[PDB]
């Protein structure tokens, strides 16, 4: 049966022999079609290294589709991954760090596809956390950051349709693209009454509005701030200006090592790669170059997605949405303690979730 | 010895290029220029959207651009991947003569201004219409997507807080057949009708209109520029009212305005303390550029009365304000000039206006 090229890339240290090791079902593929792995290792994740890394592996050697890990907190390594994916019309998972990092809003043509969770599955588990502990009063804060919109939606969405007693206080939109010497979003702060606030906004945002937010005492006692995936980020990484007793939804490898998700990886590409040669009699031809696109661009299509999205393997189903997340990923919800550890206090499965406490203890 | 700095220009032709050359050149004569000096780097359009990127870094981010002025290339090839790749850094993009209204949307291109307008705020010439033609009831017509509802929404927050917008319909974009949509508009009383649309789906309607005896006397069309553009022109209806933003593909006038509100603003930016300098190329560097958002500020707040284009401010989406249209009328299928918004206000000039019919 005849090879496919899949590119690993791997940014920042990695066990490349335990990741070599459980590819080793290998001898795991009963398909149409079998993966030529080839692990690359790269040290930066600007976009200039980013894409030349990519295209050079495009351009020497024939490569079907990437999977792609990163040690970062840089939720810019998705959009730029999602840029490189549509112009190019290639596959690429971002399986974790930065690349799984929430992209709200792919591109049309993005063959794009994130390990962890939609924007509003975080949002639900949010509040399905709130109605647990009965906190039903809240407000939100967000920034401009894709996804804040599709965060306020499903919250507001879920509330209204409900008939728990929800009351949404105050949604402030702070805007991080100025600088802050008029102490605006200060002022924006200092409007908070609730004793939950949801926080929607990428890591080194979080760092900024909780310095903030401390300053006019608002993370102490008596203010629970919630935060989704992305914020927590790498969880080994804890800013110092983090508040004891943040919550988060988290997806960050606990159950599901890097190993295994590049296991998965290569297998949704190499599964989708046979579905479409087994129904269609070809697939894609890997793309040249990056630098003739505009050319070729009549001669490709992202036809690969449909079955991208629908890979079952070793009896598990890895079902993306289109939106380009996975379906029903096992979330962990997350503490940050008095040691500044971040402490498991959560599972969110089958759509329930499971909390440790009846009771929060003091941290 | 001056502290160089650098400005970036993607731009369409080398004669433009040695157009921003020039003005830099002359806004470092107009200024004050002992403590800093601006230098013009410049660029081409590349030919796809990853050489663009990766031109950015490599041309001009390796230089160390305080900011990237942008053309929009004639003759697929969008301000985006450089609004991508500097936003990267906080370095403000300045768009010279791209109006697509997507480009006032924060969350993708977070540091971008431009010095014309987007299509949208074609509405506030249609309100002032509204008003001085006494239009107090109209339908509106637009296409659904981004730009068609952006235009909704610029005239619905004008009107709804005078004049109503009795209805509005959508309808989608490549439609050939719009009778339905049309036949709905014609049940109401209204009968001024508003369009945006682009070129191929305002020649739809158009021509969908005609059938339905929607373009001769008691009717009247408004629309804007692009409405009454190319192939849209062939099959407009006659007396239709559209408008040009005057001065809005002339690639020298913006770049000469551009590079005088950027000269101005980084003058004013090193009366501050504590500036940094941007990132010197890509490689390497992941950090925002910590000085981006406060330029960005400036720039915003940047006020230029004087230039070709005529007043340059920006408002909260960094979009130009007080642009100037060209009123057109089509008269005997003739593009007249019967008047211009001037920024503020409607001046009509002597050749009388010829509405659908007379
Ligand atoms: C687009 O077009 C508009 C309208 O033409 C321009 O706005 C006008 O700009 C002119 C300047 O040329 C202004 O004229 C000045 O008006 C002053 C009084 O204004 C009051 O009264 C008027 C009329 O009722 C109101 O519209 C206005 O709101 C005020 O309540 C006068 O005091 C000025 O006279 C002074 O200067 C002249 C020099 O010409 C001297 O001779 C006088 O002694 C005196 O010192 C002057 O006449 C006018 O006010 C503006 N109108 C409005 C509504 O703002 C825009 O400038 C133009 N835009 C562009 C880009 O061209
Ligand atoms: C979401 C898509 C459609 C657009 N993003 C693309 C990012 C991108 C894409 C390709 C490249 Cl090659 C690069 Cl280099 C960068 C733009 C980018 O994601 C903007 O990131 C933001 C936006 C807002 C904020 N919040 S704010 C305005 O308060 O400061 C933070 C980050
Ligand atoms: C990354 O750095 C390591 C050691 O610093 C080096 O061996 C390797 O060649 C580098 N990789 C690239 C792609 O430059
Ligand atoms: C594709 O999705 C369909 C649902 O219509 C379902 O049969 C199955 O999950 C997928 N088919 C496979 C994996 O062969
Ligand atoms: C464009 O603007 C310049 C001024 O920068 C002017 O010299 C030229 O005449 C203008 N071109 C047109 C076609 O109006
Ligand atoms: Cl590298
Ligand atoms: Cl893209
Ligand atoms: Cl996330
Ligand atoms: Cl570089
Ligand atoms: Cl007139
Ligand atoms: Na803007």
């Amino acid at each position: 049966p005849p090879s496919i090229g899949i590119a690993v890339i791997l940014v920042g240290t990695s066990d490349e022999v335990a990741i070599k090791d459980a590819h080793e079902k290998d001898d795991f593929h009963h398909l149409s079609v079998v993966p030529r792995v080839e692990l690359v290792a790269m040290n930066e994740t600007d976009p200039k290294s980013i894409i030349t890394r990519i295209c050079d592996l495009m351009s020497d050697r024939k490569i079907q589709g990437v999977v792609f890990a990163d040690d970062t907190d840089q939720e810019a390594i998705a959009q730029i991954l999602d840029f490189i994916s549509a112009q190019t019309l290639t596959p690429i998972l971002g399986i974790h760090g930065g690349s799984s990092m929430i992209m709200a809003d792919k591109d049309e043509s993005s063959m794009f596809f994130q390990f962890g969770p939609s924007i509003e599955q975080q949002a639900s588990v949010m509040l399905n956390i709130m109605e647990e502990y009965d906190w039903y009063i809240f407000s939100i804060v967000t920034t401009y950051f894709p996804g804040y919109q599709d965060f306020v939606n499903k919250i507001r969405s879920t509330i209204e349709n409900s008939f728990v007693g929800w009351e949404l206080e105050e949604v402030l939109l702070l805007d991080m693209s100025l600088d802050d010497g008029d102490s605006k979003i200060q002022n924006q702060l200092k409007k908070l009454q609730s004793p939950i606030i949801l926080l929607y906004c990428t890591k080194e945002e979080a760092t900024y509005i909780f310095e903030v937010a401390n300053s006019v005492g608002l993370t102490g006692y008596g203010y629970t701030w919630i935060v989704p995936s992305l914020v927590a980020g790498d969880t080994d990484t804890v800013p110092s200006e983090f508040p004891t007793g943040l919550i988060s939804v988290s997806y960050d490898e606990w159950d599901y090592g890097l190993p295994a998700r590049v296991r998965d990886g290569i297998a949704i590409i190499t599964t989708a790669a046979s579905d479409m040669l087994s129904e269609h009699s070809f697939i894609p031809e890997p793309k040249s170059s990056c630098y003739n696109t505009h050319e070729k661009r009549i001669y490709q299509s992202n036809m690969l997605n449909r079955y991208l999205i629908n890979v079952t393997f070793e009896g598990r189903d890895l079902s993306f949405s289109e939106d380009g997340y996975q379906m029903h990923p096992k979330l962990v919800i997350i503490l940050l303690n008095k040691e500044r550890k971040w402490e498991r206090v959560g599972k969110w499965k089958d759509k329930s979730l499971q909390m440790k406490y009846y009771v929060w203890p003091r941290m | 010895d001056p502290k160089i700095v650098n400005i970036g220009a993607v731009l369409s032709t080398k004669k433009h290029e040695q157009i921003f050359r020039e003005a830099v050149n002359q806004a470092n004569k107009r200024h004050f220029t002992r403590k800093i000096q601006l230098q013009a780097t410049s660029v081409t359009h590349r030919p796809n959207a990853i050489q663009m990127a990766l031109s950015v870094c490599e041309d001009l981010i390796s230089s160390q651009v305080y900011a990237i002025l942008v053309s929009h290339p004639p003759a697929h090839l969008t301000p985006t991947p450089i609004s991508y790749t500097a936003g990267f850094y906080r370095i403000p993009v300045i768009g010279l003569t791209t109006r697509m209204s997507i480009y006032s949307d924060k969350s993708i291109h977070l540091s971008f201004l431009r010095t014309v307008p987007p299509y949208s705020h074609q509405a506030l010439v249609w309100f002032e219409m509204m008003r001085l033609f006494n239009w107090n009831h109209v339908i509106l017509i637009v296409s659904d997507d981004h730009e068609g509802r952006a235009a909704q929404k610029k005239l619905e927050t004008l009107l709804e807080g005078g004049p109503k917008a009795d209805k509005v319909l959508q309808f989608e974009p490549g439609t050939k057949n719009l009778t339905a949509l049309l036949l709905e508009a014609k049940e109401l009383e209204a009968r001024v009708i508003i369009l945006s649309a682009s070129e191929d789906d305002a020649t739809a309607v158009y021509k969908s209109a005609a059938m339905l005896d929607m373009t001769g006397a008691g009717y009247v069309w408004l629309v804007g520029e692009r409405e009454i553009s190319g192939s849209a022109l062939r099959y407009a209806p006659d007396g239709i009212i559209g408008l040009q933003l005057i001065n809005g593909k002339n690639e020298s006038a913006h770049i000469s305005d551009a590079v005088a509100v950027v000269a101005q603003a980084i003058h004013e930016l090193f009366e501050m303390e504590n500036i940094t300098d941007p990132p010197r190329g890509c490689v390497g560097n992941t950090n925002i550029w910590k000085t981006g958002p406060l330029f960005k500020r400036v720039l915003m707040s940047s006020k230029y009365p004087d230039g070709v284009t005529g007043r340059i401010e920006f408002n909260e989406d960094g979009d130009r304000k007080f642009a100037q249209y060209s009123i057109m009328n089509l008269q005997n299928r003739k593009l007249v000039q019967v008047g211009i918004f001037n920024g503020s206000y409607i001046i009509q000039n002597d050749r009388k206006i010829i509405w659908p019919g007379g």
